[PDB]
C-alpha cells in the first residue's frame, strides 16, 4: 500500500482542479488584444525609436 | 579614445585585466585531459578510481602521470534523465567504460529475467551510438576476471549467450566477450575502442589509459594540419 | 668573343633554344599556378570559419606562391626576345627582388609546415601544439622580415647594361667573384632538405612504432608526407647540381675562355623553371588533397 | 488490487469532466477573433553589440532590472557580469563547479545565483566592503541537477531540479521553506509572475503546472505538448504564458480559460525550442531554436515576423530587457549578441 | 575590518629625500587604485599622485612632477611614495586613499590615518565662496560649490564628490557623482546640482555633523579640491 497514498493524493488534486472556474476563450482573447493595443506605443521593438534615444546606437 | 572620462578609462583598464586573467585561465584549462567514467555501480568503477589515484551530484578525481594532468568525472550519482545533461560532456578526450566480467550469470534485483551483462550491453550501445559522442574514443575495462576464471567452470558461458558454441577455455570466453562488446559500435571509422583486462594490476591500468589518450591526442593533432 | 664585364669578367650567352622551350612551359606554369593559388586564397579568406596555428602558415605559403606567380608574365617577354628587357630599369631590379624573396619565403614556409607536423606527431604533449593565433602571426611577420632582409640587397644593383645592342636583366650569370646570391641559392636548399628529411623520417618511424598503421587515414597521411619530400627534391635538385657543375668548371678551367659554358648555361636556365613548377605543384598537395578543406 | 483500480477509474472520469468543461468553455479561437487586426510589419533587427570572453559553451543569461547589466554562465567555470552599453566586463566570478546550467540576477542587483550538475544553488554577494565577490550561501537540498532559479527578493529564491521537484528557499537560514511535488518528470524551466505570487514550471512529462507560492499547492495543470518542455515565460499581463518544447512548436495558454489558445509552428521547422521570451507589450514572441537562429513570432496572429541569424551554433538562451529596448542571445559558439 | 596604516615622515632637512609607505589589510589590495592626498597645516586637501590597479597608469600633480615617484608592492599589500628634493612647502599630512572603478562603484570611499611630514626652514577651479556657516541643531543648512568648467559629461554622469572631515579625523566620503549616498552615510544628507552650480543639503542637523566640507571634481586627471566650508555650532 505504498503508492495508495500518492494515488489518493492525485485523486484529491484532480478534484481540486475539477472545481476551478472557467471563462470563455473570447473574453481572454479580447483581454490579450486590449493589453497589446494599450501598450503598443511603449514597445521599442515593434516601433523602432530614433537613434537620438537609442542606448545601443 | 579621447571621448571617455577618467572613470570610463579606468573601467576599460579593469576590463582588460579581467580579459587577461580569463585568457590565462583558459590556457591552463586547455593544457589538461578530460575523461568521463561510465558503467554500472558495482561494475568496478570504484576500484578503477582507486587504481588511478595512487555527497551526491558529480564526483571529480584528479591525478597526474608523466607530466600529464587528468581529471575524471563520475556521473553515477545522477539518477535523472541522461539525455538532458549528456550533451554537457561533448568534447571530452575519451570515455572510460567499466564492465564486470563476473556478471554473466548474475541478474538485476529489479528484474530477474534482465541479467546484468545484457543491461551493460544496452548501456554501452546507447552511449557508443550517441549523437554527441560520434568522434570520441572509448576505453573499455573488464574487471572481475579472476572471478570469471573461477566461475567459468561451474557456470557455463552459454547461460548468458544461448548461441555460444565454444569451449569453456578462459581466454576463449574472454575473447568472445570482448568481440561481443566491440561489435556494438556502428561508426568503426570515426570511433576506436580500446579493451583491456585488469583485475588487480598495479600501474598497468594508468599506463594503458595514458597510451590510449596519447593515441587519441595524436589523431586530434593531425586534424588541425588537415592531413587526417 | 662571349666575354663580358658587367662589374667583373663574366661570360654571357644568347641562345635560340630558350625562345622555343621556356615560353610554353612557363605559360602553363603561370596559368595553373595562378588558378590554384587564387582559388585557395579566396577559399581561405571567405569559406574558412576558424583559423588555427597551421592554417596561418599554409596561408602564408599560398600568398608567397601567389606573389611569385603573379610577377612572372614579365620575364616571358625577356625569354621570347632572347635576352631583351624593354620594360625599363626599376622593373628589373624590383622583380629580381620579388623572385629572390618569394622563392626563399616559399621554402621557409614548407620548412615551417614540416616542423609543425613533426612536433604534432612526435611530441603530442607540447606547448607548441597549442599556441594562440597571435603568436603564429608574429612568427610569420618575423619570418617575412628574415626573407626580406636576406633579399633586400637585390634592389641596389647595376641593371639593364648594354652588351651587344640589348640590355641584360639577370642575377644568374656565370661570373667569378662568388656573389652572395649563389651562396643563398645553395643554402636555401641544403639545410631545408635536411630538416625536411629528418622531420619526415621521424614521423613515419613514430607512426610505425606506435602501431597506427592499420588505420587507413594514417596510411594516407604517410603517403602525403612522402609526396612532399619527393616533390621538393625533384623540384630543387637539378638547379643545384648544375650550379655545382658550373662552379667546378669555373674553378678548374677558369673564366679566361668562354664558349665552354654554352651547354651548362642552357641547362641551368632550362631547369630553373622547375622551381616555378614547384609553386604550381604544391597548392594541390597542401590544400586540395586534404580530408578537410 | 481493487481500490487502486477504482481510484484510477475515478481519476479517469475526473479528467473526462475537466475535458468536457474545457470544450464547453471554448466558444471561439483566438485566431478567429484576431484576423481583423492589422499585422505587424517585417522585423529587421540588427546586431549592435557582441560580447566575447567566454571560452566554452554559454548555457544561461539574465538581464538586470536596470536594463544595462547582465550576467552570463558558461561551461568554462566562469560567471561574467557585462556592461552592455560599453561591452566592459564588470566582474568575473570563478565557480567551484564548472558544470553550471542556470544563473539568475537579483532584482535589487546585490546578489547573483548559479547552479548545475552539483545539485547546489550558490549565492554570491556582489557588494562587499572588500573588492571581491564571495559566496554568501549554498543550498544543498535537491537530489538532482538544478535547471532553473529565480530570485523573489534578497532573501527568497525558487529553484527547479532534476529530482522532479521545485523548492522555495530562505537564503538567511539556508533551508527549504516549501516543496512542490506534483510533476512526474525532470523540471526544466520556471517563470515568475510579475506580481510574484504564482509561478509556472515545465517538465519532461510534457506538462506545465501553475503553483501557489504561499499555499504550496498546484493550482492548474496544462497539457497539449508532445515532448519535453524546455522553456516557459509569462505574458507581460500575467494572465497567460508560453511554452517551448522539443516537438518544434510553441504554445500559448490562458490561466482563466485553462486551455491552449494558439500554436506557433512551421512545417519546415523540425528542431526543438531552447528558450522563449516576450516583448514589453506582449505582441512579439521570441524563441530560440536548435537550427542556430531565433524566430520572431506575432503572438496574436501566429505568423513569423522576423529572423535573428548570426550565431554559428545552438541558441541556448535569450532575454529581453525590462524596458523592451534590446534583446540578448547566448549560444554554444561562446558568444553573446545584443539585438535592436 | 578594512584598515590603511601609513608610516614614515618626521623631520627632514631641505633638499633631502624620504620614502613613505602605507600598509593595507582587510581588503583585496590588488583590485584597487590608490591615491596620495595632501593636507597643509591650515589649508585644504590637495591631490598628489595616483597609481592604477596593475600599475599600468600613473599620474602626478604638476607641483610634484619629477620629484616624487609612486609604486606599489602587491604581494606585500604596501604602497610607496619616494620624495626627492624636498621643499619648505612640502610640509603637510599625507593621506592614502583607495579607489575602485567600474559601473556603479564608489571611488575615494576609504581614507587612511595620515602621517605628518615636516621640513625645516587648464585645471578645473572649484570654488566654495562661503567659508563659515554657524548652525544650530535641528536646522536645515545648505553648502554650495561651483565649478569653472561644466562637470556634466556626454554619458550623463556629473563627476562631483562631497567629503566631510571631522576635527581630528580623516576625511569621509558622503556623496559621489552628485547624487549617490555612501553606504555608511545617514539619509539626512542630499546632493543636487546642474553642471556648474552644486549644493549639499543637511536636514535634521545633529551634533556629529560639525566639520569641514569639501567638494571634488573627478572629470579631469588633475583632481582639484574646493576650499573647505567649516560648520561651527
Ligand atoms: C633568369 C632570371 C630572370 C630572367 C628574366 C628576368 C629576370 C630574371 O630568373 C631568376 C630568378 O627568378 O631567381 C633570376 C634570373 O636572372
Amino acid at each position: 500500500t505504498a503508492s495508495i497514498a500518492q494515488a489518493r493524493k492525485l485523486v484529491e488534486q484532480l478534484k481540486m482542479e475539477a472545481n476551478i472556474d472557467r471563462i470563455k476563450v473570447s473574453k481572454a482573447a479580447a483581454d490579450l488584444m486590449a493589453y497589446c493595443e494599450a501598450h503598443a506605443k511603449e514597445d521599442p521593438l515593434l516601433t523602432p525609436v530614433p537613434a537620438s534615444e537609442n542606448p545601443f546606437r | 579614445g579621447c571621448t571617455l572620462s577618467a572613470e570610463d578609462k579606468a573601467a576599460v583598464e579593469r576590463s582588460k585585466m579581467i580579459d587577461r586573467n580569463l585568457r590565462e585561465d583558459g590556457e591552463k584549462a586547455a593544457r589538461e585531459v578530460k575523461l568521463l567514467l561510465l558503467g554500472a555501480g558495482e561494475s568496478g568503477k570504484n576500484t578503477i578510481v582507486k587504481q588511478m589515484k595512487i555527497t551526491t551530484g558529480i564526483v571529480e578525481t584528479h591525478f597526474t602521470f608523466k607530466d600529464l594532468h587528468f581529471k575524471m568525472f563520475d556521473v553515477g550519482a545522477q539518477r535523472s534523465e541522461r539525455k538532458k545533461w549528456i550533451h554537457c560532456f561533448e568534447g571530452v578526450t575519451a570515455i572510460i567504460f567499466c564492465v564486470a566480467l563476473s556478471d554473466y550469470d548474475l541478474v538485476l534485483a529489479e528484474d530477474e529475467e534482465m541479467n546484468r551483462m545484457h543491461a551493460s550491453m544496452k548501456l554501452f550501445d546507447s552511449i557508443c551510438n550517441n549523437k554527441w559522442f560520434t568522434d570520441t574514443s572509448i576505453i573499455l575495462f573488464l574487471n572481475k576476471k579472476d572471478l570469471f576464471e573461477e566461475k567459468i567452470k561451474k557456470s557455463p558461458l552459454t547461460i548468458c549467450y544461448p548461441e555460444y558454441a565454444g569451449s569453456n577455455t578462459y581466454e576463449e570466453a574472454a575473447a568472445y566477450i570482448q568481440c561481443q562488446f566491440e561489435d556494438l559500435n556502428k561508426r568503426k571509422d570515426t570511433k576506436e575502442i580500446y579493451t583491456h583486462f585488469t583485475c588487480s594490476t598495479d600501474t598497468k591500468n594508468v599506463q594503458f589509459v595514458f597510451d590510449a589518450v596519447t593515441d587519441v591526442i595524436i589523431k586530434n593533432n593531425l586534424k588541425d594540419c588537415g592531413l587526417f | 668573343h662571349f666575354l663580358e664585364i658587367d662589374k667583373k669578367n663574366c661570360c654571357v650567352f644568347r641562345d635560340d633554344f630558350i625562345v622555343k622551350v621556356l615560353p610554353p612551359v612557363l605559360g602553363l606554369e603561370f596559368i595553373f599556378g595562378l588558378l590554384g593559388n587564387g582559388l585557395a586564397l579566396w577559399i581561405f579568406c571567405f569559406h574558412l570559419k576558424s583559423w588555427k596555428s597551421s592554417r596561418i602558415f599554409l596561408f602564408n605559403l599560398a600568398v608567397a606562391d601567389f606573389l611569385l606567380i603573379i610577377c612572372l608574365p614579365f620575364l616571358m617577354d625577356n625569354y621570347v626576345r632572347r635576352w631583351d628587357w624593354k620594360f625599363g630599369d626599376i622593373p628589373c631590379r624590383l622583380m629580381l627582388f620579388m623572385l629572390a624573396m618569394n622563392r626563399q619565403g616559399s621554402i621557409i614556409f614548407l620548412t615551417v609546415v614540416a616542423v609543425d607536423r613533426y612536433f604534432r606527431v612526435v611530441h603530442p604533449h607540447h606547448a607548441l601544439n597549442k599556441i594562440s593565433n597571435r603568436t603564429a602571426a608574429i612568427i610569420s611577420c618575423l619570418l617575412w622580415g628574415i626573407t626580406i632582409g636576406l633579399t633586400v640587397h637585390l634592389l641596389k644593383k647595376k641593371m639593364p647594361i648594354q652588351n651587344g645592342g640589348a640590355n641584360l636583366c639577370s642575377s644568374f650569370s656565370i661570373c667569378h667573384t662568388f656573389q652572395w646570391h649563389e651562396a643563398m641559392f645553395l643554402l636555401e636548399f641544403f639545410l631545408p632538405l635536411g630538416i625536411i628529411l629528418f622531420c619526415s623520417a621521424r614521423i613515419i618511424w613514430s607512426l610505425r612504432q606506435r602501431q597506427m598503421d592499420r588505420h587507413a587515414k594514417i596510411k594516407r597521411a604517410i603517403t602525403f608526407i612522402m609526396v612532399v619530400a619527393i616533390v621538393f627534391v625533384i623540384c630543387f635538385l637539378p638547379s643545384v647540381v648544375v650550379r655545382i657543375r658550373i662552379f667546378w668548371l669555373l674553378h678548374t678551367s677558369g673564366t679566361q675562355n668562354c664558349e665552354v659554358y654554352r651547354s651548362v648555361d642552357l641547362a641551368f636556365f632550362i631547369t630553373l623553371s622547375f622551381t616555378y613548377m614547384n609553386s604550381m605543384l604544391d597548392p594541390v598537395v597542401y590544400y586540395f588533397s586534404s580530408p578537410s578543406f | 488490487q481493487s481500490e487502486l483500480d477504482q481510484l484510477r477509474q475515478e481519476a479517469e472520469q475526473l479528467k473526462n469532466q475537466i475535458r468536457d468543461a474545457r470544450k464547453a468553455c471554448a466558444d471561439a479561437t483566438l485566431s478567429q477573433i484576431t484576423n481583423n487586426i492589422d499585422p505587424v510589419g517585417r522585423i529587421q533587427m540588427r546586431t549592435r553589440r557582441t560580447l566575447r570572453g567566454h571560452l566554452a559553451k554559454i548555457y544561461a543569461m539574465h538581464w538586470g532590472t536596470d536594463s544595462r547589466l547582465l550576467v552570463s554562465a558558461s561551461q568554462d567555470g566562469k560567471l561574467i557580469i557585462w556592461d552592455s552599453y560599453t561591452t566592459n566586463k564588470v566582474h568575473a566570478i570563478p565557480l567551484r563547479s564548472s558544470w553550471v546550467m542556470t544563473c539568475a540576477y537579483a532584482p535589487s542587483g546585490n546578489y547573483v545565483a548559479c547552479g548545475g550538475l552539483d545539485n547546489i544553488c550558490s549565492i554570491y554577494n556582489l557588494k562587499t566592503r572588500e573588492g571581491n565577490v564571495r559566496v554568501s550561501r549554498e543550498l544543498a537540498g535537491h537530489t538532482g541537477y538544478l535547471s532553473c532559479c529565480r530570485f523573489l527578493d534578497d532573501n527568497q529564491i525558487v529553484t527547479s531540479s532534476g529530482d522532479t521537484t521545485c523548492a522555495l528557499w530562505d537564503i538567511e537560514t539556508g533551508q527549504q521553506t516549501t516543496t512542490f511535488t506534483g510533476h512526474t518528470g525532470d523540471v526544466m524551466s520556471l517563470s515568475l509572475a510579475p506580481d510574484t505570487r504564482l509561478f509556472v514550471s515545465g517538465a519532461c512529462d510534457a506538462s506545465a503546472k501553475l503553483w501557489d507560492v504561499r499555499e504550496g499547492m498546484c493550482r492548474q495543470t496544462f497539457t497539449g505538448h508532445e515532448s519535453d518542455i524546455n522553456a516557459i515565460c509569462f505574458f507581460p499581463n500575467g494572465n497567460a504564458f508560453a511554452t517551448g518544447s522539443d516537438d518544434a512548436t510553441c504554445r500559448l495558454f490562458d490561466l482563466r480559460a485553462d486551455q491552449e489558445l494558439m500554436t506557433y509552428s512551421h512545417d519546415n521547422i523540425i528542431c526543438g525550442i531552447t528558450s522563449v521570451s516576450f516583448s514589453k507589450s506582449g505582441r512579439l514572441l521570441l524563441a530560440g531554436y536548435d537550427d542556430f537562429n531565433c524566430n520572431v513570432w506575432d503572438a496574436l496572429k501566429a505568423d513569423r515576423a522576423g529572423v535573428l541569424a548570426g550565431h554559428d551554433n545552438r541558441v541556448s538562451c535569450l532575454g529581453v530587457t525590462d524596458d523592451g529596448m534590446a534583446v540578448a542571445t547566448g549560444s554554444w559558439d561562446s558568444f553573446l549578441k545584443i539585438w535592436n | 575590518m578594512v584598515q590603511l596604516v601609513e608610516s614614515g615622515g618626521g623631520l627632514v632637512q631641505p633638499g633631502g629625500s624620504r620614502k613613505l609607505s602605507c600598509s593595507a589589510s582587510g581588503f583585496a589590495f590588488s583590485s584597487f587604485g590608490m591615491h596620495w592626498v595632501r593636507q597643509a597645516p591650515e589649508k585644504g586637501l590637495e591631490w598628489v599622485a595616483y597609481i592604477s590597479s596593475g600599475s599600468g597608469t600613473i599620474y602626478y600633480a604638476d607641483t610634484v612632477k619629477g620629484r616624487f615617484t609612486i609604486s606599489r608592492d602587491d604581494p606585500k599589500n604596501t604602497l610607496f611614495l619616494q620624495m626627492t628634493s624636498l621643499r619648505s612647502e612640502d610640509t603637510a599630512m599625507y593621506y592614502c586613499v583607495r579607489s575602485i572603478y567600474y559601473y556603479g562603484s564608489s571611488p575615494f570611499d576609504f581614507w587612511g590615518q595620515g602621517t605628518t611630514l615636516t621640513v625645516s626652514s587648464s585645471d578645473i577651479v572649484m570654488t566654495q565662496a562661503t567659508s563659515s556657516v554657524p548652525v544650530t541643531p535641528g536646522e536645515s543648512v545648505s553648502i554650495s560649490c561651483r565649478s569653472s568648467k561644466s562637470l556634466l559629461h556626454s554619458n550623463g554622469n556629473t563627476y562631483l564628490y562631497w567629503f566631510l572631515q571631522r576635527p581630528g579625523q580623516s576625511p569621509q566620503l558622503l556623496i559621489y557623482r552628485m547624487s549617490n549616498l555612501a553606504s555608511g552615510v545617514p539619509d539626512r544628507f542630499s546632493g543636487s546640482g546642474s553642471g556648474t552650480a552644486f549644493t549639499l543639503t543637511i536636514s535634521r542637523l545633529e551634533a556629529e555633523d560639525v566639520g569641514v566640507y569639501y567638494c571634488m571634481q573627478h572629470l579631469e586627471y588633475p583632481l582639484t579640491f574646493g576650499a573647505g566650508t567649516k560648520l561651527e555650532l
